C-alpha cells in the first residue's frame, strides 16, 4: 500500500479529490482556510500510484502527497 | 437526395492580420507563450484540423485547399526536373549511345573545391550522376529534344499557379458545403470512370501516335535528330503506315469488329525487347487500353441521379451470416463522418501497392534501357519499398485516431467492430504466439547454422548441401509460370517474365538485362525471416489499434488522449500505454523489416542475376554467386555484404563519390544522436537548464520566455526521427556509391 | 448514520453477448466487485472491458473484477447520464462490502461526519532530513 | 530493447498471455504460483544498461584479441 | 593490448562508482546543521556555478574538436 | 594526438558533468524540491509539472556510465 | 440464429462458445483422454501419459540428432529420449511438490457444467500427483523402450 | 502592409535572411581569398 500524506497548506479546492481512480481522498471540515475545507486520504489501500491527484493540485510545492510503497494485487492493478 | 453542387460563398476573407498573431487556429496557443513548449505546440497541432474546431464542414473545406496546396508543390518539383534535364544536363549525348554516356542533371559551382564533384559521366559534360531514371522515362516518351523538356518545365510551372490559385479560391470565395463533400458514390464513379479510365486511355492514345513510332526510328538506328518531329506522323499518316500498314484502313477496323487487323501494334507477346531491355511497346499500348475499358466500365456501378446503379449502404446490410451478427449495417454512417477512418484504409492499400510496384518493376522492367542501369534499378526499388512501409505504419496511426476520437456505439453502432472489440483477447493472444513461433524456427536456424559452421561440421548444417529445406511450392508455380505460354495461356508467345524461367536469358550492351531466378535452402530461410518481421510489425500495431479505449490495466484510456506520456508511476509503471507510443514502436521494426527486405534484394541481384556476359556466352556476376552459401549464416551476411561492398563508400575520398563518402559518417553520427533522445528523460535535462538559467541571469542576460526541457512525447518523437533519418541516410550512401562505383 | 443500502440479488443484469475481458480466476478465489444503478431507461452504453451493452429499464447489477472498473464505469453513468450508483466488494466467502459512496456523500462534497486520515500540520519543506530517521523504522513524511 | 520500450506496453501483453494461457484445456491444470508481470522501471533501465554494457566489452575484446594474435605483429 | 583495455575500463567503472556514493552519501547520511557554513555546505551552496562552468568547458571542447575533425574530413 | 588528447579531455569533463550534476542535486531541485525523502533510486515523480522522467540520481549514474564507455572507448 | 453464445448462457465470465471450445464431437473427445477421466485412478491416467509421449519422443531423437547417419549408433540414440523423460519427470515431482501438500484438499473445481456438485478430482492432491507422476514417468521409459524395440524395417527406419 | 511587416520580423523569416545575407557575404570573401591558413596581412 501506497501512502498519501496532506499537507496544511492545502487550499480546499477539491481538485484531488475529483481526479482520484480509485476513490482514495475526501474532503473534511477544517478551519485554517477560506473555504473551511481539507483534504484527507482515508482510503489508502486502494491507492493505485497515479499521482494523478499531484498534477491538479495547485499550490506550491505540493499540499498532497504520494510516496509508493510496498505492493500488493490492488496497488499493482492485477487483473488476474 | 439528388446530386448538385453546393458552395458557400466568400466564407473567409483573404487577410495578413492573421499572420502576424501566431497561432490564431488553436485558442490555447493564440494566447501567446510563456515558456519555450509553446513553440513547439505551435508546430505540433498545426494540422490537427478537426482538434482546432468541432464541424465537420469547416474540417472538410481545410482538407480540400490542403490537398490543392499539396498538389501545386509537386507541380513545381516536376517543373525544377524537367527544367533541369533541359538546361544542366546531358541527356542528348546519353540519347545518342546510352549504354555508354552514365546520366547526369546536376552541376554544382566552383566555391570551396567542390567542383570535384564535377565527374565525368561522358558525352563532354561534368556533373552529378542522377539515379531516378528519368532519361529512360523521358526517352519512352519520345523526347528527343531540350526544347521538348524546356516546354515541359514551363506548362508545370504554369500547372502549379493554377493548383495554387484554385486552392486559394476553394477556400476563401466557393467553399463546398458539407452535403457536396459526403457524396460518395458521384465521387467514386467520376475517380474509377474520369480518373482513371479516360487518364489511361489519353496515354494508351500518345503511346499510339508517338512513343511507338518515335522509338521505332530510335531502335532502327536513326539519329535523334533525324527522326521526324511527333505531329509530322499524326499530319502526314504514310510515315505511320510505313512502320504498321494497319493504320491505313484507319479505325474501319475498330467498327467493323476486326480488331485482328490491329494485331500490329496491338500484340501480347510476354517478355522483353531483346534490343533495349524492356517490355515491348506493342504489348503496353494494348495494356492501357484494356485497361482503360475495364476502368470506364467499372465506373458505372453507383447510382447518382437516374434510379440505375447501386446503392452501397444496400450492399453492405444485404452481407450477414450466422457468424457475424447483422454485420457490415452500419458502416456507411462511419466512412462518411470520420476522416480518419478513410485515412486508414486508404493509406494501408496505398503502401501495399507501392510494395507492389517495386517488384514488378524489377521483375518485368518498363522502360528500354533500365534493365541494364543497374543503379537505377536498385535506387527505384529500394526508394519505392521504403515508401511504401512508412505509408502502411501511418495506417495504423490513423485507425487509432478512430477508435480514440470517433468511434461511438451510442450513436453510430457496427456489429464487426464491436465483436472484434469483444475477442481482442483472443486475437492478440494467437497472433502473439505466431510470430514467437516464426521467430524460433527462422532467426534460430540461422543461429543454428553459425554456430555448426564455427564447431567445423557442416555436415550438420541447412544448407543446398547438407540438410535440404526447398520451397516446393515456389519451385512448382514457378515452373507452372513457364509452361504456361501455350498451355494455359495459348495465346502468348514467351511467359510474363524471365524470373520464371525456359532458359531464355536477355542481354544488351555486353550486361545481363534478365534471366531465370534459382530458388534454394537459401531463399526458403530468408523468406520465413521476411514472414517473422512483418507478423511482429502487425502484432505492434493492431495492439495498439485494439487496445486504444480501455484495458485491464487502464480501464478509462480513451480519457486521456491519443498521445499521451503515461498515467503515472502506480500499477506498476504505465509508461507508453498510449497508442501514439505503439505506432512509435511500431516505426523501428517497420524499419527492420524493410532494412531486411533490400538487403536481401541487393545481395541476391548481384550474386545470381546482375553481371556482364562475354561473347561466347560466359555469364559473370557482379559477385561471385556466392548468396546460396554464404546467405546463411549470419558471419556470411557480416563478412561477403556489409565489409566487402562498404569499400566502394570508404574509398571515394578524392574522386566525385567523395559525396557519399562525407553521407555516410553523417548518417552514422545522426544515427548515434538520437540514441541520446531514446535512451534517457526530460527530468535531468530541465534540471541542468535550471543551473544554465542561473548563469545567464548572473549577467542580465536572461530571456524572457522560459527555457524548458522537451516534452515526454516530444522526446520521443525526436529520437525516431533522427534513428530512421541515419539509418536510412547510411544505406542510401552505402548503396548508391557501391552500385556506381562498379559497372 | 447513514445506514448503508443491501445487496438485492436477483437484480437483473444488462443484456451483453460476452467477452473475453469479464471475471479471471481472481474473482473465483480472492474477490470481485459489484455495481448497481438505476436506468430511467433501456439504453446502450460502452462497457469498461469490451463492447457495447444494453441497461435495462429499472435497476442494474454488474459484476467486475477491479475497483477502477467500476469506478470509472460509475464516473460515465454519472456525468453523461444523470444516474445513481453504488458499489460493493464480493470475497469468495460470500460477504458483500458497501464500497461507494462511503458515507451517502460523494467525497468532493464536504460532509461534517468525517476525520483526517493522513494529514500533516505543516508545509511540506519542513520534513526532517533522512539522517534523522536511520536505523529507525519511521519515515520523514511519517510526522 | 529494454532501453527504448518500456514498461506499459510489455504488461498489456502480460494480460493478454494470462488470458490465453487459463483458457487453453490440459494446460489450465497447471498453476502459477507468482501471477507474472512486466520488469519494473528502474529495473529495466538496469537490465538495458547491463546488456549494453556486456556486448561493448565482449565484441572489443574480441576484435582486438583477434587482430592482434592474427598478426601477432 | 589486453592488459591495458582491462585496466582502463575498470578504472572507468570504478570512477563512476566513486561519484554514486558520494551521491548516496547526500542522500541518505548528510547532516547540514553539523556542517553549518565549512567546506561542503559551501559547496552545495554555489552548485549552480559549478555546474553552469563545467557546462561551458564541454560544450567549449566538444564545439571545436568535433568542428576541427569535420574541416579536415 | 592533439586532436584525440582533446577529445579525451571533452569526454572527462562531460562524465564529470554529469556524475557531479548527479551528486550536488541529489537532495532537491527546483522542479522537485524534496527530493531526498524519496531515496537514491525511484522511477519518476509522475507526469505532472512538465514530466519527470529520470531525475532521480541513481538516474544521473546511470546516464553517466554511457559517457564512460564512449570515453574510455 | 447465432452461433458463439456466452459460455453456459453467462455473460460476463471471461470467454466464450464456439464450435472449437463447446462442440459435441470436441466435447466428447476431450472428455475421453485421461487428463479429463476425473473418476478414475491418477496411475492409471499418468501410465496412458508415458506411454504415448514416451512412443512419441522416440522418433525425432533419432531421425535428426548428431548420430543420425552413423548408424553404430543411429538408433540407440533412444537414450536421449530416455534422458528427456528423466528431466521432465523431475520437473513434474518439484512443481507437485511446490503446488501442492497433503494435508489440504484438492484445488478441483466441485460444479460440473450443468450446476451439479462433484467430487473435487483428486489428480490436484500431493498424493494423487505423485501417483500419476510414477505412472508417467514409468509409462515414459517403457514407451522409450517400446518404439526401440520395433526396429524392423516397415517404411522409414 | 504593416501586417506584412510585422510578419517579415517573426523568428523564422528574420533568421533566414539573416542568415542567408550572412552567406552570401562569407561565401564571396572566400572567392576573392581563397585557401586562407594565416592572416597574411600585419
Ligand atoms: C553521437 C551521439 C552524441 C552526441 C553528438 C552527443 C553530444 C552531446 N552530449 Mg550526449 N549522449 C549520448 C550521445 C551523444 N551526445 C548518448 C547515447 C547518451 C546516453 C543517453 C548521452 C547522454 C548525455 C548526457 C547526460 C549529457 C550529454 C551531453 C552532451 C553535450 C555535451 C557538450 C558538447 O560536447 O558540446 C557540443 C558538442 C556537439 C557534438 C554538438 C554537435 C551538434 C552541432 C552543434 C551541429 C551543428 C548544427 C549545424 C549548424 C547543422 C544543423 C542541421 C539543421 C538541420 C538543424 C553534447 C551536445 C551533456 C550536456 O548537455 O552538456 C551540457 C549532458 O549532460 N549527453
Ligand atoms: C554445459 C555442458 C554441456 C554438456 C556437457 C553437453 C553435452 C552434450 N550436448 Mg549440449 N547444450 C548445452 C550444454 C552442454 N551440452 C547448452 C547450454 C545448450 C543450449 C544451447 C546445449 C544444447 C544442445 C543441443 C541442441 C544438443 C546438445 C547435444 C549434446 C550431446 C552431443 C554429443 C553427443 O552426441 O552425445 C551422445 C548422444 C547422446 C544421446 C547422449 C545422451 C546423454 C544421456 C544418455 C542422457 C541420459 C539423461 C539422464 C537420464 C539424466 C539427464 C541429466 C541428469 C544427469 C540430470 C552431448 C552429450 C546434442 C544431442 O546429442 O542431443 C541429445 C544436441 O542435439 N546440446
Ligand atoms: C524542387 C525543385 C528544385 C530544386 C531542388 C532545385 C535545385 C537547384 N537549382 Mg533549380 N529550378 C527549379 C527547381 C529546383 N531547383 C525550377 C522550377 C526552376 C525554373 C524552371 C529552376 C531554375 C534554376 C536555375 C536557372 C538554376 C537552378 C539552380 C539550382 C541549383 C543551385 C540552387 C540555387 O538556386 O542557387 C542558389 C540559391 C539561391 C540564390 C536562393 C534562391 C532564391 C531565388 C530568388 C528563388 C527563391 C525565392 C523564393 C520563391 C522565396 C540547385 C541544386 C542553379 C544551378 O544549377 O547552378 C548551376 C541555376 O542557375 N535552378
Ligand atoms: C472526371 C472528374 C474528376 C476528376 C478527373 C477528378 C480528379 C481528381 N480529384 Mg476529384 N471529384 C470529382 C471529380 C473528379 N475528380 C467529383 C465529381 C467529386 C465530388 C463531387 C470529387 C471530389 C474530390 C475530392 C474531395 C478530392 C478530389 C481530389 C482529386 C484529385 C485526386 C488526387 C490525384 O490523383 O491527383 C492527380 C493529379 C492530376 C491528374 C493533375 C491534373 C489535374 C487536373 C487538371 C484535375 C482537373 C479535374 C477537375 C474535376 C477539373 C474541374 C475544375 C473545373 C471546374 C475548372 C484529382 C486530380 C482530391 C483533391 O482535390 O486534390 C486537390 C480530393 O481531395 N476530388
Ligand atoms: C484518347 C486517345 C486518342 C486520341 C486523342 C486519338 C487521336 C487521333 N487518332 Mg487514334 N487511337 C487511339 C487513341 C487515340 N487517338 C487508340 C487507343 C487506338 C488503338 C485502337 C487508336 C488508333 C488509331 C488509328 C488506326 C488511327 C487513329 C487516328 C487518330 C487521329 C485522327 C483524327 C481524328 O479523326 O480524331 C487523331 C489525332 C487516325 C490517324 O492516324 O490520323 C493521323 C488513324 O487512322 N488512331
Ligand atoms: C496522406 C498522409 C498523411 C496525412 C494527410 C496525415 C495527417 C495528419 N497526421 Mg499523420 N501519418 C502519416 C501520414 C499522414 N498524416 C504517416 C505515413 C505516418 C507514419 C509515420 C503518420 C503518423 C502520424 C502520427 C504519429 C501522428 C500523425 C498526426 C497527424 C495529424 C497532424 C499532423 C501534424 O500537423 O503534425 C505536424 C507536422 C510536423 C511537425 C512535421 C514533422 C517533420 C518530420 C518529423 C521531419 C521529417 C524529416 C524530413 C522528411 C527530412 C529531413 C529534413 C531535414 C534534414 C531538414 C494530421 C491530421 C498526429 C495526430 O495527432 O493526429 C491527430 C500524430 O501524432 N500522423
Ligand atoms: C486456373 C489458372 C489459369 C489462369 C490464371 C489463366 C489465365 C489466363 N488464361 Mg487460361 N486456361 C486455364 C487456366 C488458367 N488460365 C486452363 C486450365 C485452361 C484449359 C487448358 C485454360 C485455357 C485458356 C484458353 C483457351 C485461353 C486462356 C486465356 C487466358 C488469359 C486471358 C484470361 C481471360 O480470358 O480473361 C478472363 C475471361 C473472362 C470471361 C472472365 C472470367 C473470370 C474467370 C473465369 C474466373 C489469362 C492470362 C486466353 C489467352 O490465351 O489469352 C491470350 C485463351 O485463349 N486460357
Ligand atoms: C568496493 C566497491 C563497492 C562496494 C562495496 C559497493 C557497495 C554497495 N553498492 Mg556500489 N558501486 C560500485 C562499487 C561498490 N559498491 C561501483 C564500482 C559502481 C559503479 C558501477 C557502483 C554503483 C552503485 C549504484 C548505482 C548503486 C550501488 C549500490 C550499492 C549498495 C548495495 C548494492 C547491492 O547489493 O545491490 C545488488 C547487487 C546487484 C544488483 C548486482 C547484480 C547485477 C550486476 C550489475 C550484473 C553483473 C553483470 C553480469 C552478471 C556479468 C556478465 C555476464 C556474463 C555473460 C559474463 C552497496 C552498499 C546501490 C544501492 O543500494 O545504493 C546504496 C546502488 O543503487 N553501487
Ligand atoms: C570550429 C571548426 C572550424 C574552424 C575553426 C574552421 C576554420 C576554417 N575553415 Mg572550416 N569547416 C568546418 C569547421 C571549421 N572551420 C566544418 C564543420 C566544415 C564542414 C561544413 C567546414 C568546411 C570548410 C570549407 C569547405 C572551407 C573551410 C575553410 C576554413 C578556413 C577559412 C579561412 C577564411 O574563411 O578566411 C577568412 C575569413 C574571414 C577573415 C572572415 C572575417 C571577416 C569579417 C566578416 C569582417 C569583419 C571586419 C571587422 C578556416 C581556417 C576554407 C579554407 O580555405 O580551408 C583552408 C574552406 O575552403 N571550412
Ligand atoms: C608530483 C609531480 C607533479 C605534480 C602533480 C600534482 C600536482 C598532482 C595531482 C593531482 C590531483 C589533485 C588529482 C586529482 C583527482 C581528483 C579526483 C579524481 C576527484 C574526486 C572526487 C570525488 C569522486 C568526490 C566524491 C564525493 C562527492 C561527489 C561529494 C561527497 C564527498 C565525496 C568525496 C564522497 C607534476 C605532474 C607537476 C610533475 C611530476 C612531479
Ligand atoms: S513520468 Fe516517465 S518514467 Fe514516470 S511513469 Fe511517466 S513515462 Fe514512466
Amino acid at each position: 500500500s501506497h501512502s498519501v500524506k496532506i499537507y496544511d497548506t492545502c487550499i480546499g479546492c477539491t481538485q484531488c479529490v475529483r481526479a482520484c481512480p480509485t476513490d482514495v481522498l475526501e474532503m473534511i471540515p477544517w478551519g485554517g482556510c477560506k473555504a473551511k475545507q481539507i483534504a484527507s486520504a482515508p482510503r489508502t489501500e486502494d491507492c493505485v500510484g497515479c499521482k494523478r491527484c499531484e498534477s491538479a493540485c495547485p499550490t506550491d510545492f505540493l499540499s498532497v502527497r504520494v510516496y509508493l510503497w510496498h505492493e500488493t494485487t490492488r496497488s499493482m492493478g492485477l487483473a488476474y | 437526395p439528388e446530386v448538385k453542387i453546393l458552395v458557400d460563398r466568400d466564407p473567409i476573407k483573404t487577410s495578413f492580420e492573421q499572420w502576424a498573431k501566431p497561432g490564431h487556429f488553436s485558442r490555447t496557443i493564440a494566447k501567446g507563450p510563456d515558456t519555450t513548449t509553446w513553440i513547439w505546440n505551435l508546430h505540433a497541432d498545426a494540422h490537427d484540423f478537426d482538434s482546432h474546431t468541432s464541424d465537420l464542414e469547416e474540417i472538410s473545406r481545410k482538407v480540400f485547399s490542403a490537398h490543392f496546396g499539396q498538389l501545386s508543390i509537386i507541380f513545381l518539383w516536376l517543373s525544377g526536373m524537367y527544367f533541369h534535364g533541359a538546361r544542366f544536363s546531358n541527356y542528348e549525348a546519353w540519347l545518342n549511345d546510352p549504354t555508354h554516356i552514365r546520366p547526369s542533371a546536376q552541376v554544382v559551382w566552383p566555391i570551396v573545391g567542390q567542383e570535384i564533384l564535377n565527374g565525368d559521366v561522358g558525352g563532354g559534360f561534368r556533373g552529378i550522376q542522377i539515379t531516378s531514371g528519368f532519361f529512360q522515362i523521358w526517352r519512352a516518351s519520345g523526347i528527343t529534344s531540350e526544347l521538348q523538356l524546356y516546354c515541359t518545365a514551363i506548362g508545370a510551372l504554369v500547372f502549379a499557379a493554377l493548383m495554387l490559385f484554385a486552392g486559394w479560391f476553394h477556400y476563401h470565395k466557393a467553399a463546398p458545403k458539407l452535403v457536396w463533400f459526403q457524396d460518395v458514390e458521384s465521387m467514386l464513379n467520376h475517380h474509377l470512370a474520369g480518373l482513371l479510365g479516360l487518364g489511361s486511355l489519353s496515354w494508351a492514345g500518345h503511346q499510339v501516335h508517338v512513343s511507338l513510332p518515335i522509338n521505332q526510328f530510335l531502335n532502327a538506328g536513326v539519329d535523334p535528330k533525324e527522326i521526324p518531329l511527333p505531329h509530322e506522323f499524326i499530319l502526314n499518316r504514310d510515315l505511320l503506315a510505313q512502320l504498321y500498314p494497319s493504320f491505313a484502313e484507319g479505325a474501319t477496323p475498330f467498327f467493323t469488329l476486326n480488331w485482328s487487323k490491329y494485331a500490329d501494334f496491338l500484340t501480347f507477346r510476354g517478355g522483353l525487347d531483346p534490343l533495349t531491355g524492356g517490355l515491348w511497346l506493342t504489348d503496353i499500348a494494348h495494356h492501357h487500353l484494356a485497361i482503360a475499358i475495364l476502368f470506364l466500365i467499372a465506373g458505372h456501378m453507383y447510382r447518382t441521379n437516374w434510379g440505375i446503379g447501386h446503392g452501397i449502404k444496400d450492399i453492405l446490410e444485404a452481407h450477414k451470416g450466422p457468424f457475424t451478427g447483422q454485420g457490415h449495417k452500419g458502416l456507411y454512417e462511419i466512412l462518411t463522418t470520420s476522416w480518419h477512418a478513410q485515412l486508414s484504409i486508404n493509406l494501408a492499400m496505398l503502401g501495399s501497392l507501392t510494395i507492389i510496384v517495386a517488384h514488378h518493376m524489377y521483375a518485368m522492367p518498363p522502360y528500354p534501357y533500365l534493365a541494364t542501369d543497374y543503379g537505377t534499378q536498385l535506387s527505384l526499388f529500394t526508394h519505392h519499398m521504403w515508401i511504401g512501409g512508412f505509408l502502411i505504419v501511418g495506417a495504423a496511426a490513423h485507425a487509432a485516431i478512430f477508435m480514440v476520437r470517433d468511434y461511438d456505439p451510442t450513436t453510430r453502432y457496427n456489429d464487426l467492430l464491436d465483436r472484434v472489440l469483444r475477442h481482442r483477447d483472443a486475437i492478440i493472444s494467437h497472433l502473439n504466439w505466431v510470430c514467437i513461433f516464426l521467430g524460433f524456427h527462422s532467426f534460430g536456424l540461422y543461429i543454428h547454422n553459425d554456430t555448426m559452421s564455427a564447431l567445423g561440421r557442416p555436415q550438420d548444417m541447412f544448407s543446398d548441401t547438407a540438410i535440404q529445406l526447398q520451397p516446393v511450392f515456389a519451385q512448382w508455380i514457378q515452373n507452372t509460370h513457364a509452361l504456361a505460354p501455350g498451355t494455359t495461356a495459348p495465346g502468348a508467345t514467351t511467359s510474363t517474365s524471365l524470373t520464371w524461367g525456359g532458359g531464355d536469358l536477355v542481354s544488351v550492351g555486353g550486361k545481363v538485362a534478365l534471366l531465370p531466378i534459382p530458388l534454394g535452402t537459401a531463399d526458403f530461410l530468408v523468406h520465413h525471416i521476411h514472414a517473422f518481421t512483418i507478423h511482429v510489425t502487425v502484432l505492434i500495431l493492431l495492439k495498439g489499434v485494439l487496445f486504444a479505449r480501455s484495458s485491464r490495466l487502464i480501464p478509462d484510456k480513451a480519457n486521456l488522449g491519443f498521445r499521451f506520456p503515461c498515467d503515472g508511476p502506480g500499477r506498476g509503471g504505465t509508461c507508453q500505454v498510449s497508442a501514439w507510443d505503439h505506432v512509435f514502436l511500431g516505426l523501428f521494426w517497420m524499419y527492420n523489416a524493410i532494412s531486411v527486405v533490400i538487403f536481401h534484394f541487393s545481395w541476391k541481384m548481384q550474386s545470381d542475376v546482375w553481371g556482364s556476359i562475354n561473347d561466347q556466352g560466359v555469364v559473370t556476376h557482379i559477385t561471385g554467386g556466392n548468396f546460396a552459401q554464404s546467405s546463411i549464416t549470419i558471419n556470411g551476411w557480416l563478412r561477403d555484404f556489409l565489409w566487402a561492398q562498404a569499400s566502394q563508400v570508404i574509398q571515394s575520398y578524392g574522386s566525385s563519390l567523395s559525396a557519399y563518402g562525407l553521407f555516410f559518417l553523417g548518417a552514422h553520427f545522426v544515427w548515434a544522436f538520437s540514441l541520446m533522445f531514446l535512451f534517457s528523460g526530460r527530468g535531468y535535462w530541465q534540471e541542468l537548464i535550471e543551473s544554465i538559467v542561473w548563469a545567464h541571469n548572473k549577467l542580465k542576460v536572461a530571456p524572457a520566455t522560459q527555457p524548458r526541457a522537451l516534452s515526454i512525447v516530444q522526446g520521443r518523437a525526436v529520437g525516431v526521427t533522427h534513428y530512421l533519418l541515419g539509418g536510412i541516410a547510411t544505406t542510401w550512401a552505402f548503396f548508391l556509391a557501391r552500385i556506381i562505383a562498379v559497372g | 448514520g447513514f445506514t448503508p443500502p443491501e445487496l438485492d440479488p436477483n437484480t437483473p443484469s444488462p443484456i451483453f453477448g460476452g467477452s473475453t475481458g469479464g471475471l479471471l480466476r481472481k474473482a473465483q478465489v480472492e474477490e470481485f466487485y459489484v455495481i448497481t444503478w438505476e436506468s430511467p431507461k433501456e439504453q446502450i452504453f460502452e462497457m469498461p472491458t469490451g463492447g457495447a451493452a444494453i441497461m435495462r429499464e429499472g435497476p442494474n447489477l454488474l459484476k467486475l473484477a477491479r475497483k477502477e472498473q467500476c469506478l470509472a464505469l460509475g464516473t460515465r453513468l454519472r456525468s453523461k447520464y444523470k444516474i445513481k450508483y453504488q458499489f460493493y466488494r464480493v470475497f469468495p466467502s460470500g460477504e458483500v462490502q458497501y464500497l461507494h459512496p462511503k458515507d451517502g456523500v460523494y467525497p468532493e462534497k464536504v460532509n461534517p461526519g468525517r476525520q483526517g486520515v493522513g494529514v500533516n500540520f505543516r508545509s511540506i519543506g519542513k520534513n526532517v532530513s533522512p539522517i534523522e530517521v536511520k536505523f529507525t523504522g519511521k519515515q520523514p513524511y511519517d510526522l | 530493447m529494454f532501453l527504448i520500450s518500456w514498461r506499459g506496453y510489455w504488461q498489456e501483453l502480460i494480460e493478454t498471455l494470462a488470458w490465453a494461457h487459463e483458457r487453453t484445456p490440459l494446460a489450465n491444470l497447471i498453476r502459477w504460483r507468482d501471477k507474472p508481470v512486466a520488469l519494473s522501471i528502474v529495473q529495466a533501465r538496469l537490465v538495458g544498461l547491463v546488456h549494453f554494457s556486456v556486448g561493448y566489452i565482449f565484441t572489443y575484446a574480441a576484435f582486438l584479441i583477434a587482430s592482434t594474435s592474427g598478426k601477432f605483429g | 593490448a589486453a592488459l591495458y583495455t582491462h585496466h582502463q575500463y575498470i578504472a572507468g567503472f570504478i570512477m563512476t562508482g566513486a561519484f554514486a556514493h558520494g551521491a548516496i552519501f547526500f542522500i541518505r547520511d548528510y547532516n547540514p546543521e553539523q556542517n553549518a557554513d565549512n567546506v561542503l555546505a559551501r559547496m552545495l551552496e554555489h552548485k549552480e556555478a559549478i555546474i553552469s562552468h563545467l557546462s561551458w568547458a564541454s560544450l567549449f571542447l566538444g564545439f571545436h574538436t568535433l568542428g576541427l575533425y569535420v574541416h579536415n574530413d | 594526438d592533439f586532436l584525440v588528447h582533446h577529445a579525451i579531455a571533452l569526454g572527462l569533463h562531460t562524465t564529470t558533468l554529469i556524475l557531479v550534476k548527479g551528486a550536488l542535486d541529489a537532495r532537491g531541485s527546483k522542479l522537485m524540491p524534496d527530493k531526498k525523502d524519496f531515496g537514491y533510486s525511484f522511477p519518476c515523480d509522475g507526469p505532472g509539472r512538465g514530466g519527470t522522467c529520470d531525475i532521480s540520481a541513481w538516474d544521473a549514474f546511470y546516464l553517466a556510465v554511457f559517457w564512460m564507455l564512449n570515453t574510455i572507448g | 440464429y447465432q452461433v458463439v453464445q456466452p459460455i453456459n448462457g453467462d455473460p460476463f465470465i471471461g470467454s466464450l462458445e464456439t464450435p472449437v471450445t463447446s462442440s459435441p464431437l470436441v466435447a466428447w473427445y476431450l472428455s475421453n483422454l485421461p487428463g479429463y477421466r476425473t473418476a478414475v485412478n491418477p496411475l492409471l491416467r499418468g501410465i496412458e501419459v508415458g506411454l504415448a509421449h514416451g512412443f512419441l519422443l522416440v522418433g525425432p531423437f533419432v531421425k535428426a540428432g548428431p548420430l543420425r547417419n552413423t548408424e553404430i549408433a543411429g538408433q540407440a540414440g533412444s537414450l536421449a529420449a530416455g534422458g528427456l523423460v528423466v528431466i521432465l519427470s523431475i520437473c513434474l515431482t518439484i512443481y507437485g511438490i511446490s503446488s501442492f501438500n497433503e494435508g489440504d484438499p484438492s484445488t478441483a473445481p466441485s460444479l460440473t457444467l450443468t450446476g451439479r456438485k462433484k467430487q473435487p478430482d483428486q489428480l490436484q492432491t500431493a498424493d494423487g500427483w505423485a501417483k500419476f507422476t510414477g505412472g508417467f514417468f514409468f509409462g515414459g521409459i517403457s514407451g522409450v523402450i517400446w518404439a526401440f524395440f520395433l526396429l524392423y524395417v516397415l517404411d522409414l527406419p | 502592409m504593416r501586417d506584412l511587416k510585422t510578419y517579415l520580423s517573426v523568428a523564422p523569416v528574420a533568421s533566414t535572411l539573416w542568415f542567408a545575407a550572412l552567406a552570401g557575404l562569407l561565401i564571396e570573401i572566400n572567392r576573392f581569398f581563397p585557401d586562407a591558413l594565416t592572416f597574411p596581412f600585419f
